[PDB]
């Protein structure tokens, strides 16, 4: 309460905006009543037996494992028989179908053929016995 | 050239919101496809002629059982008569802050949840991006969206909204003390039980003079440490009540009245949308039931904002209240919707309403047929009900 809110309101209103102003007295008072995995590649694979062992680490078979984890919940990991007649660890790449039944059904058709559960893959004998034969075994991934 | 429907792009969409919903193999509907805007959602239909069904096999989808929702268990209603299974596709914008999660990466946009039920079959197996899971994958992907299906505040049902109708302070102390984290409430249950054994010690005396000064100190500070947050909170709560009710011409508060005991602490809410009624706490009996449900649906979104959740779901609330609190609460609804970046609800109007209000952000989607009208699944544009952006393009 310092400035002139006055003057300028005087200024408009008046100078400006044309406006018409009227009094409206109170008639109506006074109405009348009137009355995951970009990086990676498919198509490589190799033998898993030094795959899962590491000099440096033993739970470096759990992280190999958990290559496969990521593929446990829907269950597409299948891996292929080399000479040896077992499954040899590979790539495997982003697979999509048209529709969600689709796909189901693409999974359902791998758990109709043969699993390859007769032998568990990492067993401790053969590992010895092919380091003998060629020291290949091997990891591909780390 | 080729009419092409309008690309669902996730980005432009807010996360957590669902662009296209697929629907498959369902009671009078086996091929059907939803198109739901990004700032609040309308469908209109008489109840039991599918939306309902609809809406509730999109709660299904996202990790929903149907005993979870507050409701009767009816697995076979899903699936269609004949068919032997029924399929719900759901798609949401992804972010990354979520774990646990199949074929989607971190920097990827779009999270796909598919339910579907068989009769041959009982199990719970859902998919992600089309990968089939156990339902444990995507309850916790539920719960790390800050979405919950069984608290009654993310999703209302029949029961529920009969549940909140008579409704008693305890209970509003319940749900806010439950919102923020509930230790606070039980530390300070337990100070102030502390503070009346040791009174009760101290009067017994008139070692114990040692006492009564340590508790009361930690007493003291922890209710400094308290009162200022919840005093926030609750001034929130009162604004956004306060300006929720603007709308219908009345003045209302969420107060706290907070006694010398602390369990004593309460909620009050101020009454005024009826000259008549005074100010009191909400109760079905004593209140018309248009009011009270305009009420609560009112406290029910303005505690939205502050939840993280993506979305809230709202059913048999369009149905009619007098046809004047349920205009009220329709404006409220709009002026909601204004505001960007809000939640989307899939509203339920079993009850057609003369003259309703349609706001450009708000889209309506009609599921009635025609009987000129040609079968859904041999007309190519027909398979979309209630949308009208799928035809221009773009």
């Amino acid at each position: 309460s310092q400035f002139n809110w006055f003057r300028i309101g005087a200024l408009y209103n008046t100078i400006s905006k044309n406006a018409p102003i009227t009094d409206h007295l109170m008639g109506p008072l006074s109405i009348e009543k009137k009355p995951l995995s970009k990086k990676l590649g498919p198509e490589g694979s190799i033998n898993l037996f030094k795959f899962i062992i590491d000099p440096n680490s033993f739970s470096r078979s759990i992280e190999n494992l958990f290559y496969t984890s990521f593929l446990i919940k829907e269950g597409k990991l299948l891996m292929e028989h080399d000479e040896e007649g077992l499954p040899t660890i590979k790539i495997k790449q982003s697979i999509s179908h048209t529709d969600s039944r689709s796909k189901e059904i693409e999974r359902q058709r791998r758990r109709a053929a043969h699993q390859n559960h007769i032998i568990f893959q990492m067993d401790m004998p053969t590992w010895r016995k092919l380091i003998k034969k060629y020291n290949i075994t091997s990891p591909f991934l780390d | 050239k080729r009419v092409k429907i309008a690309k669902p792009d996730l980005s432009s969409f807010q996360p957590g919101s669902i662009i296209k919903i697929r629907l498959q193999d369902f009671v009078t509907y086996t091929l059907t496809e939803f198109n739901l805007s990004p700032s609040l959602n309308m469908i209109i239909g008489p109840n039991g002629s599918g939306k309902s069904t609809f809406v509730c096999a999109v709660c299904l989808g996202l990790a929903g059982k149907p005993e979870y929702i507050g409701r009767s268990k009816k697995v076979e209603d899903f699936i269609k008569n004949g068919q032997d299974v029924s399929k719900i596709e759901i798609t949401l914008k992804n972010s990354p802050n979520v774990t646990d999660i199949e074929y989607i990466d971190a920097r990827d946009e779009t999270i796909k949840i598919t339910r579907i039920i068989t009769r041959s079959k009982r199990r719970s197996d859902y998919l992600i991006n089309d990968y089939q899971v156990s339902e444990s994958v995507v309850k916790t992907l539920v719960a790390q969206l800050n979405i919950q299906l069984d608290n009654l505040c993310q999703f209302l049902s029949q029961e529920r909204v009969e549940e909140f109708a008579r409704l008693k302070s305890v209970k509003l102390l319940v749900e806010t003390i439950r919102s923020i984290d509930a230790s606070l409430l039980d530390v300070l249950d337990e100070l102030r039980e502390l503070q009346g054994n040791e009174q009760s010690l101290q009067k017994d005396l008139d070692q114990q003079s040692k006492d009564l000064e340590t508790i009361k100190a930690k007493l003291k500070e922890d209710h400094a440490v308290l009162e200022p947050k919840l005093d926030d909170i609750v001034s929130k709560i009162s604004a956004r009540f306060a300006r929720l009710f603007n709308n219908v011409g009345s003045a209302g508060a969420v107060r706290l009245e907070k006694p010398k005991d602390y369990a004593e602490w309460k909620i009050e809410i101020m009454v005024k949308f009826r000259d008549n009624a005074p100010l009191k706490k909400l109760d079905s009996h004593t209140q018309s039931g248009g009011e009270r449900a305009v009420s609560t649906v009112l406290y029910m979104i303005a505690l939205q904002e502050f939840t993280s959740a993506p979305f809230r779901v709202v059913d048999e609330i369009n149905q009619g209240m007098d046809s004047r609190n349920e205009r009220i609460v329709h404006k409220a609804m709009v002026e909601n919707a204004c505001a960007e970046n809000t939640s989307q609800y899939f509203l339920i109007t079993p009850k057609l309403l003369t003259g309703l209000h349609y706001h450009e952000k708000m889209r309506i989607h009609c599921v009635m047929a025609g009987s000129w009208i040609p079968n859904p699944s041999e007309d190519p544009k027909m398979i979309h009900f209630g949308e009208t952006s799928n035809y221009s393009f773009d």
